């Protein structure tokens, strides 16, 4: 979401502070199969910014 | 409130500033610059190198 | 009255290169 | 405990405890006010210039 | 002001109303120095057009208003669109505003020649704190419009 | 936490709209804040005190 | 909900533009032979 | 709004302080009482040659000239030259700018032209060979006072240029808890439109004094003649106490006066370098000024100098005391664990101040 990339990038230029990402809302998934594509693909995106 | 104050202090300059900001350039600032566009003998006036 | 005009512009010049000078 | 004189009457009204309270120590340099020159770009994922 | 190299970063709407869709992250940078004043200048240019020509030499107009103009711009450097370069050489006395000037080489009627000068521009001393806490909505802070 | 140390009799001669006092308690970070008064510091939202 | 946009999904930043026969080396490969062979007409 | 101060009392110290840290200042009650109130012609000077050296500052004098209002802007620098008032020399005007040189957003070239030695105020050679070797402990690597013509007074005539091309974020943290073994005496005599003969007599007066010792004296004989000279006849010595271990300098000097006798000046001018080294313990007195402030505006830090009981005078107090008033450092004392000797460790935590002029 926007705040979640907006407050990132003031971070960044503010000085990095430790960043641990949080995943919520996973039980609204109904597949395993698209649970974990879903995972690998926020992991990867989170490991670009941090 | 002091900070009432200070609000209606930057309520003007904003007014003023939109106003400016709205309103056609001077002559110095439109670029290409001809004598009838501009007053007679500005460049007196003024300094430009 | 327009000379008067072009007068007065000239003693504006003439302060300001004063003041420049 | 630090304590603030001729605070802005609206801060203690209009005080809502979810909105943190952060206070900063200054330098010399930062109570001084003029022009500052930075190097600065517009935001990669900004669309507008 | 602040100590050199400090980051900051910029946003052009900070209250909710009109946060729209987009990044609201604009801008990103360093502080290079910091002053009392600056000399930003901005490009001015004059247009003129010849309207008697002999070899090298021409005469121009609408320049200038009267001769004291050129009197204070003789010896500029000037060029035609094509990119002859010239001289003011000297105000004709009459008609006013009215100058010699001389050219590397021959300028034809339809083009232009043109003077090129800076103008000296300042910076606005405008300070407008951003102080959400004391507002009521704590959310909906708003201040200088942008021109659109 | 948030406390105002005004006098209530002083809100209710001068209104309201009168300047506060106000006393802020909190963990200190970063740098010593020197111990003698006058310290400046810039709260968030709120100003320079 | 404010959803994230595909310059910010991809991240793909500044890239070159790039022919759509790079996508698929077989078709870039078929038009470079069949181009190939008219010039062999000539020759 | 302002920290007040009253009379004339250390006003280079005042108005140097308020610039380093910032704050505007005000100093009232200017010699009300004096036959002639107000501010001084040379003190005058100094007012311009700050706001010179200086961007944004303003400074306001009252009608009456009793009352002075400072409000400091950034130290820039430049190059620029100063007239001297032949009412004080140039090593009136140079000492402040020892203070503000190495932290300005361009290097200090400033010309001075005047009178160069006085009875009251710090020489030329005092001024090199005397406060910027302690500077150059504080991390002020290049720095130099080169004095292009001398002139005696009253009709002075001399003409220094000082270069202090070293800029620097903020002082070095001190650590000197010991007690300098100065190794060697050195100086130097100088006499202006006169026979060298003088300048002979006043190395011999010195050595009598100096030949008791275990040290070296080598005492260098720099007469000037010529144009480059000056106006006036004069002639001062200079005499150093040099601690090559650490590379402190102990050092006296004085000047002499028409009709007065060159052997008797060097006995003096050396016994009184015998006075200071006893008084002193890391620094001088007349060098002290400079390192206490020195550390106040060092990194957010505590740096130790030893002192000896006898430096702690009335100028030492009132110095801390505007130290206090301006930045609110104070300087703790606490004594050495020795006993043969009574001297003190001066504690200081620095400020944090930076050089922020300077474009990076
Ligand atoms: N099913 C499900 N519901 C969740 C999950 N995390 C939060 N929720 C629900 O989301 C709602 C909001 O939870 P909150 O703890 O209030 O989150 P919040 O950040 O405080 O929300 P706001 O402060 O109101 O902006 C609650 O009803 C939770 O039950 C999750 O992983 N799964």
């Amino acid at each position: 979401e926007m705040e979640t990339m907006e407050f990132l990038n003031i971070a960044q230029h503010h000085g990095m502070p430790r960043v641990l990402g949080v995943a919520t809302h996973l039980d609204l998934f109904k597949s395993q199969s698209t649970l974990r594509a879903s995972k690998k693909r926020l992991k990867h995106r989170f490991w670009t910014e941090v | 409130s002091s900070f009432e104050k200070q609000q209606i202090e930057i309520r003007k300059q904003i007014e003023q500033l939109e106003n400016e900001a709205v309103a056609e350039k001077k002559w110095s600032l439109k670029g290409e610059v001809k004598a009838k566009d501009r007053p007679e003998d500005a460049l007196l006036t003024e300094e430009l190198e | 009255t327009l000379a008067n005009n072009v007068e007065s512009k000239l003693r504006d010049d003439l302060e300001r290169l004063k003041k420049i000078r | 405990r630090i304590v603030f004189e001729k605070v802005p009457m609206e801060f203690v009204k209009n005080f809502n405890p979810k909105f943190p309270i952060v206070m900063g120590g200054l330098l010399p340099t930062e109570i001084k006010f003029g022009i500052v020159k930075a190097r600065l770009r517009r935001h990669r994922w900004h669309k507008k210039i | 002001l602040c100590s050199p190299n400090t980051p900051f970063c910029g946003v052009q709407i900070v209250a909710n109303s009109d946060t729209g869709n987009g990044f609201r992250i604009a801008a990103t940078g360093i502080v290079e120095e910091i002053d009392v004043n600056i000399e930003i200048v901005k490009k001015l240019k004059l247009v003129g057009f010849p309207y008697k020509i002999f070899k090298n030499t021409a005469f121009i107009k609408d320049m200038f208003s009267s001769a004291m103009e050129v009197a204070r711009f003789e010896g500029a450097q000037i060029k035609t669109v094509s990119g002859i370069r010239g001289e003011i050489k000297r105000a004709l006395s009459k008609p006013e505003g009215h100058y010699r000037a001389a050219f590397e080489d021959k300028i034809l009627m339809s083009d232009i020649v043109i003077l090129r000068s800076w103008y000296p521009v300042r910076v606005k001393k405008f300070y407008n704190p951003v102080t959400s806490l004391l507002l009521k909505e704590k959310t909906e802070w708003k201040g200088l419009r942008l021109t659109g | 936490r948030f406390t105002d140390l005004t006098h209530p009799e002083l809100i209710e001669t001068q209104g309201l709209q009168i300047d506060r006092k106000v006393a802020i308690y909190g963990y200190l970070h970063g740098t010593p804040l020197p111990s003698a008064p006058g310290t400046r510091v810039h709260i968030a939202g709120v100003g320079d005190f | 909900k404010r959803a994230i946009n595909y310059q910010i999904l991809k991240n793909k930043g500044l890239t070159p533009k790039r022919n759509k026969d790079n996508r698929n080396s077989r078709v870039k490969k078929r038009k470079k032979y069949q181009k190939a062979q008219k010039k062999l007409k000539s020759v | 709004k302002y920290t007040t101060f009253q009379g004339s009392q250390n006003f280079r110290l005042r108005i140097v302080l308020a610039t380093l840290s910032g704050k505007p200042i005000k100093i009232e009650k200017i010699r009300s009482g004096d036959l002639n109130p107000g501010l001084k012609d040379y003190e005058v000077s100094f007012l311009r040659l700050i706001e010179s050296v200086t961007n944004g500052s303003v400074i306001e004098i009252s009608y009456t000239g009793t009352t002075v209002i400072y409000r400091p802007g950034i130290i820039v620098g430049g190059a620029s030259t100063h007239i001297c008032p032949s009412s004080k020399p140039v090593g009136y005007f140079v000492e402040p700018m020892l203070y503000l040189a190495p932290f300005s957003k361009k290097k200090f070239s400033i010309l001075f032209k005047g009178i160069t030695a006085s009875h009251n105020d710090a020489g030329i050679e005092a001024i090199k060979w005397g406060l910027m070797p302690v500077m150059e402990k504080f991390g002020v690597r290049e720095c130099a006072l080169h004095t292009l013509k001398r002139g005696s007074p009253p009709l002075g005539g001399g003409e220094v240029h000082l270069v202090v091309d070293s800029l620097i974020a903020q002082p070095i943290t001190m650590h000197e808890i010991d007690r300098p073994i100065i190794s060697s005496i050195t100086g130097v005599a100088y006499s202006t439109r006169v026979s060298p003969s003088l300048v002979n007599r006043m190395i011999d007066g010195a050595k009598k004094v100096l030949k008791n010792l275990q040290c070296e004296v080598n005492i260098t004989a720099d007469v000037w003649r010529g144009e480059n000279s000056g106006k006036s006849p004069g002639w001062g010595i200079t005499l150093v106490a040099q601690s090559k271990q650490k590379g402190w300098s102990y050092f006296a000097e004085d000047i002499g006066d028409a009709g007065s006798i060159p052997e008797e000046l060097g006995e003096k001018v050396a016994c009184q370098l015998l006075e200071e080294i006893s008084k002193s313990a890391a620094v001088g007195r007349n060098q002290l000024p400079l390192a206490i402030v020195y550390m106040v505006i060092g990194k957010e830090d505590i740096g130790r100098l030893r002192i000896n009981k006898e430096q702690i005078d009335e100028r030492f107090i009132i110095l801390l005391r505007d130290i206090k008033k301006i930045f609110n450092t104070e300087v703790f004392l606490k004594p050495v664990d020795e006993a043969d000797n009574e001297d003190m460790i001066a504690t200081i935590k620095g400020i944090g101040f930076t050089n922020t002029s300077k474009k990076i």
